[PDB]
Parts: structure tokens; C-alpha cells; sequence
């Protein structure tokens, strides 16, 4: 078995709830354990980041 | 950063195919998505193409989008034109987050043979020169399609001292009419040999001049 | 059912301020970013501003920075554009236009537009039209009558007291950079009637109550 | 779909190297092969280059082909020019199946110093105006190379109402001569201030005007 524990990752100034028609949990969803980081607005410059664990 | 240039106008007979270009001055056309918008007179714009080639639900199969990386352009093409298609078309791309719109392209579908304009210039009124002023009157009428360029010249040279109207249709002959007013003073009106009302219509540039 | 409702449009003077609002209904407003796109009359579209789904980011056009300020209330589903320190060129129809992925990447094209709210920024001076002569330079010719520097529209033109209507046309008006209107009206005739009948011009601009005549006679 | 633009003319001294460009208006020059054809006066064309760089059996090593993807062009270059090389050259590429030919490039090898033309315009005959007509007569003579552009202007403005001949050689001085005839009517001839016979020769654009 596997033991899932949060990495406490949190971000400021981007989108973190990307969705896609493939991962379809009664609507456009994504991987339950992952985050699809996107720019705040379309085409907007994405900020360089560095997260550790 | 960059600007999108599309032709001022284009025309083609019904049933024939037509293409409209959209050239990006700086940066790759493939760097950012290009949307093609249609605006009918008075109506709000409706997207005809998105993401360079995608046809939203409702737009007929005649509308197609294309990318020419060589000329760094984007082309909207309609096959089998219909009189309903006669509207203005704007291409729009993206600077980093800001949207950028094209200059517009007036697409007129032929409903009659092409007619050259009837230019009638007017010398400035005398009592206006007695008010120490000068405003020319260039009248353009009976031309089809309704796309016309009106450049005034100080003896074949760029002048920017005039005000010219848009090109509305005729309530009489289903043609289009327009006017233009070049404003100066009798000193400049006598220190230059003449001034030209230049009217490019479908490439054929009719001209009428005025001299002191 | 999805719709956008622009409100707050009207006529103003330069240097003043204005506020515009967009009412969103029929979709998940809280998720998409919203844009302000205007279009001057006879001109093409111009992107003005945009604000993100959570208001964190606001992006303005370079031609409007400093003056306009975009904002949104998601609890009320309302968009606000603060157009203070207005200029003369800002006169345009103003559409609110939703434009964004909205968290999904499949993303069937979703780009709604409103009907647009007119914003006219003229200076002042409801004025009376000044009439000028337009003579022909000597088998057909034409001559005219000038209606300059008036405000506001419309007018009523009658050549020779509503007599000569055959071969006569009246063209639409222009908006001068000075903010005041002006229009013309020309008559076409054969080269025969040159000097025969004097041509008095009779205009009528109603609010200014100004009606002026102007006869055309060839110079020398 | 697209057109191939190559310069109207080019010239260089014998022994020196020369290059001719071929620019594709729409679509990548690398999308379709480009053939370089040579046509001598009266003779049938002979391929000098094929498939952008390949030298068919018989063509000397001086002929080379090149591709400039940046300017979306194709270049034919001859090193160590010889008077035999003086012919017209056409580039040809392919739309999907149709062939597309360039506008031609008249390559003249220098056999003497360059001579500017001798323009002699003529006012329209009076009895022609008595026939309600007007046809100008612009005579161009004593110019080398034999490449010349003749644009008429209605006081510096595009006119398309004239007929002008090609440029044949001289049986006398080994130079080239040509003529031009702008056709109008006395109404247009008096409703415009003048008309210009503009003659661009090797960039130097000699002009001669006519006025009522």
C-alpha cells in the first residue's frame, strides 16, 4: 500500500486548478494528487518559482 | 511591441473564394494564438475563427484559418462567398497578456460592377480667406465598393491638416458617398503651387487639384 | 441566457471622469477573466483593458494607462471601468467581453460580447451653421453650398427654397477635431445654366434656429 | 495562392559575379522545389538550375543556386560573367500541382559604359483634339542597358490609359530604343495641370512633362 501525505505546497499569483476533458469526474477535472499550474490569465507571463520539500 | 496589419479592403464575386491576410510586425505569428472576428454594421463582433483554424459551433464550413510562418501572417479564407458575409473582419493576437487587434478589413461581396468615384473639388470660399482661413471641399460620390483612400497632397507631398468623413452608403443608388475638408490659411494657400485631393479606389487613384 | 449588460454610458466633457459597469448572467463569472474592448465610430476595434478571474492581475492598454482603472465584484457579478481624466479620442462604443480559458484546457470557444455602450466626449458649444459659397470653375458642371461649424445634429437643407431637387445631393456630416459638425450639399446641372439662375442656399438647423441663404455666382 | 517576384533587370561587368533573387509572396520557399530557366532571345528556354542547386549536365560551374529561408528567396548566381550569359532568367516553383513562373530578370552583360536615355516628349496634335481625342508621344532613345520603366503620371499619380512598346536594340549604335503613347481626351487633358512621362533607367529616373 501507499501512504499519502501533503507536501504543504502553496502558491501565490497563478492558477492551480487546471482541468481537462480527459480526467472527467462529472466534469472537467484533473489528477487528484497533482496541480496543473497555469498563468493567472491566458498568455500571461508565468513567474519563475522554486519550491522545496 | 508589435502591430497586426491587414488590408484596408478586399472584394470578390459571390461563389468565388477570398482570403484576408494578417501580418505581424514583430515576433513570430506562431508565438501567440490568432483569433478572427467578424463585425457586421451596428452589430457586436462574432468570432468566426479561434486558435488559428478552429471553427466554433455555428460557423459554416466555408470559413477556414491558416498560418504562413514564412510571411509571418495569418489568413482567413471563405469559399463560396455569400452576400451575408459582407462585413468587417479583424484579426487579434496577443502581446504577453494584452490583446492586439488588426486594422480591420472591409469585405464587400459584389452586387454590381465596380464604379469609380465622381470627384468634385471646390476652391476655398473668398469670404473665408477674408476671415483669414482656408478649408477645401472635396466631394466623392457614386463609387462601389465603399472603400476609398483620400490623401491630400501639398503638390505631391504628405499633408496632415484635414478632416475627412467615413464612407456611408447611398439611400438612392446602393452605392457609397463621402467627403473631405482640408483646412489651411491663405498664406500656405499662396506659398504652395497647388493642393491635390487624391482618391484611391480599387487601385485606380483619381485625383483633383486646386491652385491659387 | 448568457449575457453581458453594459451600463453607464453618456456624453461627457474632457478632463472629467466616468465609470462603466457590466452585468454578467448565464455563466460562471468567478472563473473567467473579463475584458474591456472599445471601437471609435468609423474606426476598428481596440483592446482597452482586462482583469483576471480573482482580480489579482489587471492589464491596461498602453494608450490608456494611468487614466482608466479596472475592477470587479464577483459577489455582485459586476465589472467596473473607471475612465477618469478623459480625452477627446476616448469617444467610442465600449463592449465588455469575456475572454479566458477559465481553468479548462479543452475549452470550447467561450467569448461573449455585450451590445456596447456609447461614450461620446465632445467639448461644448451648440452652435449655428455658417454658410459659405461654392462656385464652379468654368457639357455639365456642378456647384454647391457650405454648412460649416455647427452643433449638434441634425439639420434640414433646402436649395432655392425647396425648389431644385433634380440632380441634387446632400452628404453626411463630419466630426471636426474641434468637436463641431459640418456638412455639405451639392447640385449638378448641365453647363448651360451658368449665370442664368442665381442659386440661393437655404438651410435650417433646428436647435440653433439658424437659417441662412447663400447665392452662388461665378467669379472672375 | 502565391507569386514569385524577381527583379526586372540587373547588370554587371564581365568577369564579376552576379546574383538574381526570387522571392515567394506566400508560403515557404523550401516547401516546393525551385527551377532556374534561361531564355535567350527567340530561343526556347533551357534549364540552368533545378532542385535549388543542381547543375544539369552541360551547364558550366559558374552557375550556382541558393536558398535564403530568412528572406524566403532563391538566388541564381553566376561567377565570371561572359557575354553569352546575356539573356532573360525565370525562376519557377510549384503551387500544389500548378507551376508558377517568375516575372523574369533581364540580365545584360556590360559591353560599354551605361548611357542614360534621350527622352523627347510631344504635345498632342491639334487636329486630334479636333477629332475629340488625345494621344501623347514619348520617344526614348540612346540608352544602355536595354531595361527601362515608363510610368505616366497625372501630375505625380498612377495613370493606366496608355500603351508603351517593349525595348528592342538599335541597328545603329548597339543601344536600345523604345516609345510610349498615353491616350486621353482634351477634357481630361485640360482638367489636369500636366502629365509626366517618367522613365526610370538604372535608378536614375529622367522625366519629361506636358501641360495645356
Amino acid at each position: 500500500g501507499i501512504d499519502k501525505e501533503a507536501m504543504g505546497f502553496t502558491y501565490s499569483g497563478i492558477r492551480t486548478n487546471g482541468a481537462t476533458s480527459a480526467c472527467r469526474r462529472s466534469g472537467s477535472s484533473f489528477y487528484a494528487e497533482m496541480k496543473w499550474l497555469l498563468s493567472n490569465t491566458d498568455n500571461a507571463a508565468f513567474p519563475q518559482m522554486t519550491k522545496s520539500y | 511591441n508589435f502591430m497586426l496589419t491587414q488590408p484596408h479592403s478586399v472584394s470578390e464575386s459571390p461563389g468565388k473564394t477570398v482570403t484576408i491576410s494578417c501580418t505581424r510586425s514583430s515576433g513570430s505569428i506562431a508565438s501567440n494564438y490568432v483569433q478572427w472576428y467578424q463585425q457586421r454594421p451596428g452589430s457586436s463582433p462574432t468570432t468566426v475563427i479561434y486558435e488559428y483554424n478552429q471553427r466554433p459551433s455555428g460557423v459554416p464550413d466555408r470559413f477556414s484559418g491558416s498560418i504562413d510562418s514564412s510571411s509571418n501572417s495569418a489568413s482567413l479564407t471563405i469559399s463560396g462567398l455569400k452576400t451575408e458575409d459582407e462585413a468587417d473582419y479583424y484579426c487579434q493576437s496577443y502581446d504577453s497578456a494584452n490583446r492586439v487587434f488588426g486594422g480591420g478589413t472591409k469585405l464587400t461581396v459584389l452586387g454590381q460592377p465596380k464604379a469609380a468615384p465622381s470627384v468634385t473639388l471646390f476652391p476655398p470660399s473668398s469670404e473665408e480667406l477674408q476671415a483669414n482661413k482656408a478649408t477645401l471641399v472635396c466631394l466623392i460620390s457614386d463609387f462601389y465598393p465603399g472603400a476609398v483612400t483620400v490623401a491630400w497632397k501639398a503638390d505631391s507631398s504628405p499633408v496632415k491638416a484635414g478632416v475627412e468623413t467615413t464612407t456611408p452608403s447611398k439611400q438612392s443608388n446602393n452605392k457609397y458617398a463621402a467627403s473631405s475638408y482640408l483646412s489651411l490659411t491663405p498664406e500656405q494657400w499662396k506659398s504652395h503651387r497647388s493642393y491635390s485631393c487624391q482618391v484611391t479606389h480599387e487601385g485606380s487613384t483619381v485625383e483633383k487639384t486646386v491652385a491659387p | 441566457e448568457v449575457q453581458l449588460l453594459e451600463s453607464g454610458g453618456g456624453v461627457v466633457q474632457p478632463g472629467r471622469s466616468l465609470r462603466l459597469s457590466c452585468a454578467a448572467s448565464g455563466f460562471t463569472f468567478s472563473s473567467y477573466a473579463i475584458h474591456w474592448v472599445r471601437q471609435a465610430p468609423g474606426k476598428g476595434l481596440e483592446w482597452v483593458a482586462l482583469i483576471s478571474y480573482d482580480g489579482s492581475n489587471k492589464y491596461y492598454a498602453d494608450s490608456v494607462k494611468g487614466r482608466f482603472t479596472i475592477s470587479r465584484d464577483n459577489s455582485k457579478n459586476t465589472l467596473y471601468l473607471q475612465m477618469n481624466s478623459l480625452r477627446a479620442e476616448d469617444t467610442a462604443v465600449y463592449y465588455c467581453n469575456g475572454h479566458g480559458s477559465g481553468g479548462e484546457v479543452g475549452s470550447n470557444w467561450f467569448d461573449p460580447w455585450g451590445q456596447g455602450t456609447l461614450v461620446t466626449v465632445s467639448s461644448a458649444s451648440t452652435k449655428g451653421p455658417s454658410v459659405f459659397p461654392l462656385a464652379p470653375s468654368s457639357g455639365t458642371a456642378a456647384l454647391g453650398c457650405l454648412v460649416k461649424d455647427y452643433f449638434p445634429e441634425p439639420v434640414t437643407v433646402s436649395w432655392n427654397s425647396g425648389a431644385l431637387t433634380s440632380g441634387v445631393h446632400t452628404f453626411p456630416a463630419v466630426l471636426q477635431s474641434s468637436g463641431l459638425y459640418s456638412l455639405s450639399s451639392v447640385v449638378t446641372v448641365p453647363s448651360s445654366s451658368l449665370g442664368t439662375q442665381t442659386y440661393i442656399c437655404n438651410v435650417n438647423h433646428k436647435p440653433s434656429n439658424t437659417k441662412v441663404d447663400k447665392k452662388v455666382e461665378p467669379k472672375s
